[PDB]
């Protein structure tokens, strides 16, 4: 079973980097397709953007093009999320999840598409 | 990433005749209608062949050699753990089949304590591999590696003859059709000489490696693999080999 | 870009009566496999989401069975068959199938 952990919580000032990362467990990093998800207090949660099993790596939402970029640390089984350019909106917290790449043994495997294994949240805060 | 197992349970294992299986071409040499008598470390026969059906798998003995033997058609057997202590104090021989080639290495390895192949699936470049670090935690002051092409391919039996003698560690193989599965066959079939390999290490116990994979529904979920174990022992045979240097007949001296 | 609408907004209900939750798509869910790719995720205050239901109706591991789905095509349920006090909370539908992934607005459960 999956199992995942995530990084502190942070402040800044608006203009700088942001790295949240998310260990996981169980399922080494490269077994799992891997998604970001932002909710906002009193917002329902949206996704931000993840891993694509197949025709491609990694997909983005359109309104978070040019800000987050995902990178996966193959050796310490962590995924890092980045976004510069950080709005007052942005105040958040950042669910990490996960699910497995395919379903299956490795006679008749089919992919998989879903949102299974969810971390807890980093508390992002733009302030002053 | 050695996987902690638990309720690990003993392997279940009956005992089986050996008949006249395990015998393998003792030189290099071609004779051709001729009654050769060897005395060399054969599997007598007759003899209690160890049969073994999450399920561990046994650190046996290794004796003065083993006869090994496998009607399977999973390719969950991959190869096998040689070694004394198995930990980074002393060195140790790795064998792995793969469906592309054989890779057999002596290093410093640390093995895990339930080793096992893990097949898992890998989405950068989109297929199934298989991870060495499930086997050994890590592996240093390698000094033997060799890469060939893989014997454990084709209801058929595969039959391995392992001894470790005089500096060198040799592999006898043959792979035959058989049309039972409780019991090894009757009938004569001599091991063709597979490897001879400059090792010179001590070795006193084995392991087989079993590969597991996952589930994608602990996490590694596949099916036992059952395997004949023998030992050999020093021993005269006599060989017959026939008009074309195949040995078709033998009989144990001391039977 | 899909959206989900979800109904009711929130949903009071006492111990013991079921209570059925409706998700409706404005596109078709299907996928070129053949698995509509929706999932049902509840989410408990001060707690971070975990997976109910994966693929209309198969249940994930560990989730009791008092939770069911149903539904096919643009219109799915999710039923809840003996409310306990564990159940309290917001209730989520997803998609997997066409990127980016969505969510419907969430429903709100309680006790009374
Ligand atoms: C089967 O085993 C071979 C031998 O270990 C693997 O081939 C090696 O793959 C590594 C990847 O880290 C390369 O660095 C080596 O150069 C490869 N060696 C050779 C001789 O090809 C192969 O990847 C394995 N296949 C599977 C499916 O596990
Ligand atoms: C050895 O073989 C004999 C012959 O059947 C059998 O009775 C005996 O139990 C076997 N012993 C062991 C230890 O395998
Ligand atoms: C796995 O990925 C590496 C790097 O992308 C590549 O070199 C290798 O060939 C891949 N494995 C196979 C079996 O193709
Ligand atoms: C072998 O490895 C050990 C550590 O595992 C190290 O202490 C030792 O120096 C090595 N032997 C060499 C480099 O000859
Ligand atoms: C070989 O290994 C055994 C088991 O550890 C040990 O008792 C024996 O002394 C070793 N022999 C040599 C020559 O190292
Ligand atoms: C031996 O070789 C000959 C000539 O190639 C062949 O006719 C025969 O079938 C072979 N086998 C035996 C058992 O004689």
């Amino acid at each position: 079973e999956v199992q995942l952990v995530e990084s502190g919580a942070e402040v800044k000032k608006p203009g700088a980097s942001v790295k949240v990362s998310c260990k996981v467990s169980g399922y080494t990093l490269t077994e799992l397709s891997m998604h970001w998800v932002r909710q906002a207090p009193g917002k329902g949660l949206e996704w931000m953007g993840g891993f694509d099993p197949e025709d491609g790596e990694t997909m983005y939402a359109q309104k978070f093009q040019g800000r987050v970029t995902m990178t996966e640390d193959t050796s310490t089984d962590t995924a890092y999320m980045e976004l510069s350019s950080l709005r007052s909106e942005d105040t958040a917290v950042y669910y990490c999840a996960t699910s497995t790449a395919v379903a299956g043994t490795p006679d008749l495997f089919d992919y998989y598409y879903g949102m299974d294994v969810w971390g807890q949240g980093t508390t992002v805060t733009v302030s002053s | 990433q050695c996987v902690n197992f638990t309720n690990r349970t003993q392997l279940p294992s009956a005992y089986t005749n050996s008949f006249t299986r395990g015998v393998y071409y003792p030189d290099k040499v071609f004779r051709s209608s001729v009654l050769h008598s060897t005395q060399d470390l054969f599997l007598p026969f007759f003899s209690n062949v160890t049969w073994f059906h999450r399920f561990d798998n046994p650190v046996l003995p290794f004796n003065d050699g083993v006869y090994f033997a496998s009607t399977e058609k999973s390719n969950i057997i991959r190869g096998w753990i040689f070694g004394t202590t198995l930990d980074s104090k002393t060195q140790s021989l790795l064998i792995v089949n793969n469906a592309t080639n054989v890779v057999i290495k002596v290093c410093e390895f640390q093995f895990c304590n339930y080793p096992f192949l893990g097949v898992y699936y890998h989405k950068n470049n989109k297929s199934w591999m298989e991870s060495e670090f499930r086997v050994y935690s890590s592996a240093n002051n390698c000094t033997f590696e060799y890469v060939s092409q893989p014997f454990l391919m084709d209801k058929n039996l595969s039959e391995f003859v392992f001894k470790n003698i005089d500096g060198y560690f040799k592999i006898y193989s043959k792979h035959t059709p058989i049309n039972l599965v409780r019991d090894l066959p009757q009938g004569f079939s001599a091991l063709e000489p597979l490897v001879d390999l400059p090792i010179g290490i001590n070795i006193t116990r084995f392991q087989t490696l079993l590969a597991l994979h996952r589930s994608y529904l602990s996490g590694w979920t596949a099916g036992a693999a059952a395997y004949y174990v023998g030992y050999l022992q020093p021993r005269t045979f006599l060989l017959k080999y026939n008009e074309n240097g195949t040995i078709t007949d033998a009989v144990d001296c001391a039977l | 870009e899909i959206v989900m609408t979800q109904s009711p907004l929130s949903s009071p209900v006492t111990l013991g009566q079921p209570a059925s939750i409706s998700c409706r798509s404005s596109q078709s869910l299907v996928h070129s496999d053949g698995n509509t790719y929706l999932s049902w995720l509840q989410q408990r205050p001060g707690q971070p989401p975990r997976l109910l239901i994966y693929k209309i109706s198969n249940r994930f591991s560990g989730v009791p069975d008092r939770f069911s789905g149903s539904g096919a095509g643009t219109d799915f349920t999710l039923k809840i068959s003996r409310v306990e006090a564990e159940d309290v909370g917001v209730y989520y539908c997803t998609q997997a199938t066409q990127f980016p992934y969505t969510f419907g607005q969430g429903t709100k459960v309680d006790i009374k």
